[PDB]
């Protein structure tokens, strides 16, 4: 699977951009499409989403009505028109592949990003910034959720993804419990509604980085900012 | 539902859709089973038909003659079972022959076929040029009162031939578009298309009452 | 030729069918009584379990 | 030389008559005739899972009780949410003629096949986001009547060239090859330890087979006409069979013949689907009377009936859970019964 | 009065002591009939295609709006007209001529199938298409020609009749052609069809069997109407109407629902 994203580079204040993502190596009719900002120094925020078919589109408050989100399926392109763009917008964007069945893996596939420089909401609480570790022993990691994530259903909709350092994110867990694929089982998770903490046993080099945590139980989907983990 | 499952419910919906898409295009598409030991007049038919139309074993062949899609299947008891959605069944007999017997053994098998009961049944004779021959060289079937006239003209011959698929059959009111066929092929596909659709209005009429 | 390896097969398969072990009918009954009555609490169509616990209601 | 072998095999198949006799010293009628009726068994229609453009030839359940697999001569295969009648997923097939399908117990493959001769099995879980036919497993002569999952390397399929085969999917080899069918074989069902299968086969006989040996361990007759559907008893030593003969039956693998028939006079229908309930006190047979009906399976008496079908129910399955039971009917309609 | 005050601007007067009385008993006999068609479908409707699906509609529908045109033509028979300026005697015009309509458009339909299966024979189109026009045809025309008529008509009360609570017609404006108008135009219509089927089809036997299962499904006796309103001092017309058009639910019954063998069969099997 390839996510290559392109249109980066800088913008004078205002005015408007066109962020392309060439998707090569899967079945993209049939994902839905996230927009993913990344602040330079700071966590990752949700932007946009258009799903399989383009019925649906989602957006962000602070982007809503000023973004656009489509995609050209025949030539495998997704598309973010940014209009008016203001010195906040700063970030990197990814492109975050998702798909919606029972059992499915949604945030599974994360791009490389392209760079954008420009010259209520479900609260999630990173415990910590950074935590002291050591390769070799357990660790655990924790958010607060203001908002009980177990909906009726029975499934937390909860998610915990790992930025290494320079590379694009990687999902963990999905729904709070669920290991993804090409993730090694020495990470694990628990928790409830309202708290929930990420375990590892046996960290090592590689998984030093950043562990950030979105709930998925109704847009806008919000996240927490990141604990880092340090060798 | 909440933020998968109304995803999940897009997803399905999309399904539906194409399903639909794939309903809308089968439900018109009507089927003529072949058979018959005459593999060289299956062979024959299928190109004419084909030729005209397109401008191992069940060998499906798709065409469309006058803008209605016929699925010519061409292949037994559990075969069959898949087979009810059928609007006729075609039988390649070759005229000139013994083989007839053979033939009208395997149409009664398949005639009275309970799977096959609201099928209609098309008898294509093959070869009528190689009737009149063996007819001027008269081969005399002597095994039935029908003989009586056998070595005469060829529409005796025809008649009698005829009547021995008649023979044979057990559920009438769907009657046996018999033709005698040639080497043109329009012709043919103007009898499988005009047979079929008098099926259909049978059908129709039948099951509305009248 | 033929004839005969096939009877051969199905004679050697016969004698190896032949010399298995069987057990009473009774016996075999009360085993299948037993495992219907064992799992019965747990068995939704047997004894419908509450909406409450009911995935289909 | 020939009528020595024959007389041979005369003779050892009385010998086997007369041991089957000689256990049968009570039936499971004389013995559960003391015991508490099942009762009224009327479940409802809870979803109606509807989309198919034709009929359904096959249903299977997944080892979660929750997702379902439907073959229909669309030359679609279907994978179901039955909780919320979501789809899944929409196989295409290469050949409209597929009679069976399985659902691989870890959820990550599906098979089909049919007049096709071809085994297909296909690969639901791909980062290309779309099932793939992940092998065409090929070497059976006719039709593919029924595919069974032991693990995800590994596949049982009987078909109608009087044979069956336990492929490696991995190198898509008869590792293999189940023969002594001497006509069409139809339906066949797996222990749940997965050390034993059984097999159904339009001769008036079914077999118990072992897998790791290849060799036909028992042959168990009775029925008069052809044996299309086969199940386990939820322990692996009771199946139950249903023919065209309108007649269902019960057999114990270590008493070797049948224990209970379940027929009613006014059923003339053939059987196309049987299966047991969780604990095996309910025997679900749909039949060809648009109808399927719920059996005690301890009294051969009727529990119940699942009426509700515009034509002929194909396919019947229960669920590993035991809450619900699926449906598959000719009129392009599944119905989950709870 | 007479059932043929459904169209016919005069009625003779030589006849009311029979004709008034055979219009009721037929409709006695034509309601109570068509008690036992939404009976007899609810016992036996859920016991092939689109074609019987589409047949038993609109016989189901052609039932429920004879039963009630029926009833409510009896209970405008007892309604006065002078003590009623405004309110029940209008209304019972109205529900009579909408509902009437409603047979009348609905009996169009399903005689617009039999012509589309015969000509557009390898054609479909879905069931929910089909509801759709039918439910749009075969309602939505009465409702909008009865609303125009109202309309148009009440200002100057013409609308309703001086002797019964039906349309009136003075050589001026005519309101009782809000009726004759549509309603023998559909049956001329059905006529055509029939002859068509009747071109498609033991062969007399069949033409027989056709004509009259079709003829009283498909209004074509509505169509003796025409003498009574080209000539309605023929004395004669009267009888010939009310003997077989007000029957004509006592007809769905015995000849629209039980010439069918499979009906016959279930009736018999789940009813006796």
């Amino acid at each position: 699977v390839q996510l290559v994203e392109s249109g980066g580079g800088l913008v004078q204040p205002g005015g408007s951009r066109k962020l392309s993502c060439s998707a090569s190596g899967f079945a993209f009719s049939s994902f839905g499409m996230h927009w993913v900002r990344q602040a330079p120094e700071k966590g990752l925020e949700w932007v946009a989403y258009i799903s399989s078919g383009s019925g649906t589109i989602y957006y962000a408050d602070t982007v809503k009505g000023r973004f656009t989100i489509s995609r050209d399926d025949p030539k495998n392109t997704l598309f973010l028109q940014m209009t008016s763009l203001r010195s906040e917008d700063t970030a990197m964007y990814y492109c975050v592949r998702s798909i919606y069945y029972y059992g499915s893996s949604p945030f599974d596939f994360w791009g490389q990003g392209t760079t954008l420089t420009v010259s209520a909401d479900i609260v999630m609480t990173q415990a910590t910034s950074s935590v002291p570790v050591t390769p070799g022993e357990s660790v655990s990691i924790s958010c607060r959720s203001s908002k009980s994530l177990l909906h009726s259903n029975g499934n937390t909709y909860l998610y915990w993804f790992l930025q290494r350092p320079g590379q694009s994110p990687q999902l963990l867990i999905y729904r709070m419990s669920n290991l993804a694929s090409g993730v090694p089982d020495r990470f694990s998770g628990s928790g409830s509604g309202t708290a929930f903490t990420l375990t590892i046993s046996r960290l090592e080099a590689e998984d030093v980085g950043v562990y950030y945590c979105m709930q998925h139980l109704e847009y806008p989907l919000t996240f927490g900012a990141g604990t880092k983990l340090e060798l | 539902l909440s933020a998968e499952d109304k995803a999940a419910v897009e997803r399905s919906k999309m399904i539906d859709a194409l399903l639909a898409r794939e309903r809308r295009a089968v439900r018109r598409l009507v089927k003529i089973l072949l058979l018959g030991a005459d593999n060289s007049g299956k062979s024959t038919f299928l190109k004419q038909m084909r030729i005209i139309h397109v401008n191992k074993g069940i060998v499906e062949h798709d065409f469309v003659i006058k803008k209605i899609p016929f699925k010519m299947v061409d292949v037994r008891q559990k075969w069959f079972q898949c087979f009810d959605g059928i609007t006729s069944i075609l039988f390649m007999v070759d005229s000139s022959d013994n083989r007839l017997v053979e033939s009208m053994n395997d149409f009664e098998t398949i005639v009275n076929n309970k799977l096959f009961f609201n099928v209609s049944i098309i008898l294509f004779l093959n070869k009528m040029d190689l009737l009149v021959e063996k007819v001027k060289t008269v081969s005399i079937k002597k095994h039935f009162p029908d003989f009586r006239g056998d070595p005469h003209r060829l529409e005796d011959v025809q008649r009698y031939l005829v009547q021995c698929f008649d023979r044979k059959r057990r559920n009438r009111s769907k009657p046996l578009f018999h033709h005698f066929t040639t080497s043109i092929d329009t012709e043919n596909a103007r009898f499988i298309f005009h047979a079929v659709k008098d099926t259909i209005l049978q059908e129709n009429l039948k099951d509305i009452m009248l | 030729t033929a004839s005969i390896a096939q009877a051969r097969k199905l004679v050697e398969q016969l004698k190896m069918e032949a010399n298995i072990d069987r057990i009473k009918v009774s016996k075999a009954a009360a085993d299948l009584m037993a495992y219907c009555e064992a799992h019965a609490k747990e068995d939704p169509l047997l004894t419908p379990v509450p909406a409450s616990e009911n995935p289909f209601r | 030389e020939l009528d020595q072998l024959r007389q041979e095999a005369e003779q050892l198949k009385n010998q086997i008559r007369d041991a089957r006799k000689a256990c049968a010293d009570a039936t499971l009628s004389q013995i559960t005739n003391n015991i508490d009726p099942v009762g009224r068994i009327q479940m409802r229609t809870r979803r109606t899972l509807r989309g198919h453009l034709a009929k359904i030839y096959a249903m299977h359940w997944g080892t979660d009780s929750r997702l379902l697999v439907s073959a229909s001569q669309d030359g679609k295969l279907i994978i179901w949410d039955s909780y919320t009648t979501n789809k899944v997923h929409a196989i295409p097939l290469r050949s409209s003629w597929v009679m069976t399908c399985a659902y691989a117990p870890s959820g990550n493959y599906v098979a089909c096949g049919g007049l096709d001769n071809i085994c297909s099995i296909y690969n639901l879980k791909t980062r290309e986001g779309n099932v793939r036919v992940s092998r065409e497993l090929a070497g059976h002569t006719g039709y593919l009547s029924c595919c069974r999952f032991l693990d995800d390397n590994q596949i049982v399929t009987s078909s109608g060239d009087t044979t069956c085969a336990l492929w490696d999917i991995e190198t898509g080899q008869q590792t293999t090859t189940f023969t002594g069918h001497t006509g069409d074989v139809m339906s066949l069902s797996l222990a749940p330890d997965t050390r034993l299968f059984v097999s159904g086969a339009c001769d008036a006989s079914a077999k118990l087979w072992d897998v790791r040996e290849g060799m036909c361990r028992q042959t168990f007759t009775g029925h008069e006409s052809d044996i299309n559907a086969i199940c386990f008893f939820p322990n692996g030593n009771a199946f139950a069979t249903g023919s065209d003969d309108a007649t269902c039956r019960l057999f114990d693998l270590r008493a070797d013949q049948e224990l209970m028939t379940y027929s009613h006079d006014n059923i003339i229908c053939g059987i196309t689907s049987v299966s047991f309930s969780k604990s095996g006190r309910l025997l679900l047979a749909g039949y060809d009377d648009f109808n399927c009906n719920v059996w005690d399976a301890l009294k051969a008496d009727r529990a119940g009936v699942l009426a509700g079908h515009d034509n002929r129910v194909s396919c019947l399955g229960v669920t590993d859970d035991g809450m619900a039971v699926a449906t598959g009917s000719w009129d392009s309609f599944l119905k989950i019964w709870n | 009065t007479s059932f043929s005050i459904l169209m016919s601007p005069f009625v003779p007067s030589t006849i009311f002591p029979v004709v008034k009385w055979i219009t009721y008993v037929g409709l006695g006999i034509s309601i109570g009939s068509l008690i036992l068609c939404l009976i007899i479908e609810a016992l036996f409707w859920k016991q092939k295609s689109q074609t019987s699906h589409t047949r038993r509609i609109c016989m189901v529908n052609i039932a429920l709006s004879l039963l009630i045109a029926d009833v409510w033509f009896i209970v405008g028979a007892t309604v006065d007209t002078t003590v009623n300026p405004s309110g029940v005697c209008t209304a019972a015009v109205f529900f009579t001529h909408f509902f009437y309509l409603s047979l009348f458009f609905w009996m169009l339909m399903l005689g617009i199938l039999l012509a589309y299966r015969i000509i557009l024979v390898f054609h479909h189109m879905a069931q929910h298409l089909m509801m759709a026009v039918g439910f749009c045809l075969g309602y939505g025309c009465p409702l909008i020609i009865s609303v125009i008529t109202i309309a148009v008509t009440q200002p100057s009360n013409t609308y309703k009749r001086k002797d019964v609570c039906w349309l009136n017609w003075s050589n001026g404006s005519k309101p009782l052609l809000a009726f004759v108008v549509p309603a023998l135009a559909i049956v001329a219509v059905n006529f055509v069809v029939v002859l068509l089927v009747l071109t498609k089809l033991a062969t007399i036997i069949r033409v027989g069997k056709s004509l009259l299962i079709l003829t009283p499904l498909l209004g074509l006796t509505w169509g003796f109407g025409i003498g009574t309103i080209v000539d309605s001092q023929n004395l004669a017309w009267h009888v010939i109407f009310a003997l077989l058009n007000a029957f004509q639910g006592f007809f769905i019954l015995c000849f629209g629902i039980l010439l069918d063998s499979k009906l016959r069969q279930l009736l018999f099997n789940k009813l006796s």
